[PDB]
């Protein structure tokens, strides 16, 4: 089991919560847990012209470390990990 | 480099000390357990206006003036989160050019009192975005009044060149032996000029990006196509790169000041986060490695933030509205 | 010193820049109209806590430990919540010393906080008094080391063997050297090695007619500090008021970029006032004027108001160092 943290922009698929549980042993586990109990987040997630990649406008962080240089959706989740989602923004 | 007399402030920028941190590194000597795991810091509050952010605006101004963008009484436009309009501000007041900036609104007061000494007109942008928003206001009013020159520090290959040119030379000639180098990440300049330098020059370097994480209304953006990514900004030249919130960035700030008496902005926390996490990968690893991080900025500019008093706890609360980098 | 890495912050304390001021300059450039008046700023600032004190503060702290008054763990006490106390409480936290500081209860929260971050504990008193306070704690308390940087001996010698040196060595052609009187120490130290060196040079002091005056009435008796009355030791002082210095930090950003704190612009009125006479007179010169810290601690001051007048009073009911 893992907390994943829900930008403001993805709330209206997890019922206006900002901190969601989930379980997978990687990303695109936890992403697929998601999508069973929030339906259409996996698609705000991902890049509607390259499907199997996030979206280039949304960051994935897993105990603070980006998956983009972790293995991406294979980067692996233990039990207690926190996943973030992020909007890309200049800054932060 | 080694010179101590200048003819002026701007001819003074750079060559900025590299300072070891003998209590925070995770192992100062090889010792019997296993090499050495140093951690050196660049401080770049010593240069003109107290931040990394001289460089490219000098660089850029430079350019601009070169390329003949620039002229006597023009006008400059430019989106920034306060350290690049500052040193903007400075070298424009000294030029003899307008300077108009485009900031967020939660930004440090520090920032804008700066801003408002050094003559600049500070237009602000809405809070949410950040400087995304910023960047979107700027633009527009770029395309509305074409005979400004907006230098564009987020796509502007001077502000990379600022850092291949200088942070990366002064860095390698100190730090010959460097393994990584760890920055903070907005424009991505000083990671992608300093990083294609070193990763150039010095076999195995590896270069990682330590990424503020600000409060959820930062990010309140209405579609997410009006994300940005900095034009700059390749992530080929990165190695890793972390999310820092400001509970741990606020704790490495003071822990910072507490332990080497360097008394930094918070993204400085932001980045000893990182490279002591990845110092603690070495050390594991039994890997011996000389770290630079990036002090970008003093604490001054942010001690209106409450952050540097009261409880950890709290500093997190002062922060939630603010952007501090 | 010519050196760009170091292993320590209190390595790199020191060695600051010398930066010329080429527009705020009576005159830059030798030419038909006469020779250069030049003023170059060195910026203490750049010390490893923003001010000049840094250099006293670790000289001192090095003299008691060589005297065996500082042993490892000690703990120091000092009636100081300025620049000095920041010096002190950044080295002491270094070298492994406690620091505790003592200061009227009444002292700005910004300053007070300041010094907690460097790690000061705190011991308020009631709002020289604070000096009072520290001395009685000094008695009901074992062993702990005051310093007392008004009469400190090594003050004076972090500048006489730091400060003169470096001036002198960029700056060979000096012929004048203003600074800010408080301690003295600056002007004593420095004036005394480039005395010491440079025929001729005359040393000149700035002297703030504005915030507390601790050490000003001290500065005011001949008793305190002979030397300061000496026309062959210190050519002239000038007693700068808050409107003319507030109106001189704002010209040196202005002109020059740099932004420095409140004592300096006594000490650029009175260089100015220095550059004035020498070009008049038709003479070379080149005056180093010390630039002791940056305006960064006076933000939240009221020191940048728009009003020169709210300036004033700013200026006038605080500490400038
Ligand atoms: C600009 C800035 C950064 C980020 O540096 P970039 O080169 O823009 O990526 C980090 N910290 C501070 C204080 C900054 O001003
Ligand atoms: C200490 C100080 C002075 C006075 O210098 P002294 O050596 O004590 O005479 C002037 N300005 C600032 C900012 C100071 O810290």
């Amino acid at each position: 089991n893992v907390t994943v943290s829900i930008p403001t922009i993805l709330r209206p698929h997890t019922g206006g919560q900002k901190s969601v549980s989930a379980s997978g042993d990687t990303l695109g586990a936890v992403i697929s847990d998601l999508e069973a109990n929030y339906s259409g987040i996996s698609e705000r997630l991902m890049d509607p012209s390259s499907p199997g990649k996030l979206h280039r406008f949304v960051n994935i962080y897993v105990n603070d470390e980006d998956v983009r240089f972790s293995g991406g959706l294979a980067t692996a989740i233990a039990d207690g990990d926190s996943v973030t989602i992020l909007p890309a923004v200049a800054g932060g | 480099r080694h010179m101590t007399r200048y003819d002026s402030l701007l001819q003074a920028l750079g060559n900025t000390p590299l300072v070891g941190l003998q209590r925070l590194s995770p192992r100062w000597d090889d010792g019997r357990d296993g090499p050495h795991v140093r951690l050196w810091a660049k401080l770049e509050d010593r240069n003109p206006t107290g931040s990394i952010k001289d460089r490219p605006a000098v660089r850029m101004i430079e350019q601009a003036e070169a390329d003949g963008l620039l002229r006597p009484g023009a006008t400059i436009l430019e989106p920034t989160s306060g350290n690049t309009g500052i040193s903007l501000a400075m070298a424009a007041r000294l030029k003899g050019y307008r300077l108009i900036c485009v900031m967020p609104e939660n930004t440090s007061v520090e920032r804008r009192q700066l801003l408002e000494l050094y003559g600049a007109q500070i237009i602000f942008s809405a809070a949410e975005g950040g400087s995304n928003t910023a960047v979107a206001t700027a633009k527009e009013l770029a395309a509305t009044n074409p005979s400004w020159v907006m230098l564009y520090q987020y796509g502007n290959p001077a502000n990379t060149d600022s850092h291949y040119c200088g942070t990366g030379p002064e860095l390698l000639a100190d730090l010959p032996e460097i393994t990584h180098f760890v920055a903070g990440l907005g424009t991505t300049g000083t990671l992608m000029g300093t990083g294609r330098f070193l990763r150039e020059h010095v076999a195995n370097v590896k270069i990682v990006a330590a990424e503020p994480r600000y409060g959820e209304g930062v990010y309140a953006l209405r579609n997410m196509d009006e994300g940005f990514v900095p034009e700059l900004y390749d992530p080929e030249i990165l190695t890793a790169r972390y999310s820092v919130g400001a509970v741990d960035a606020v704790r490495r700030t003071r822990e910072l000041v507490h332990t080497e008496g360097i008394f930094a902005g918070i993204s400085t926390g932001a980045v000893l986060h990182a490279a002591l996490g990845v110092g603690a990968g070495a050390l594991a690893a039994g890997e011996r490695a000389d770290i630079a991080l990036v002090v970008a900025d003093a604490g001054w500019k942010y001690l209106s933030t409450g952050a540097y008093a009261g409880s950890l706890d709290d500093a997190e609360t002062a922060l939630e509205g603010q952007l501090w980098a």
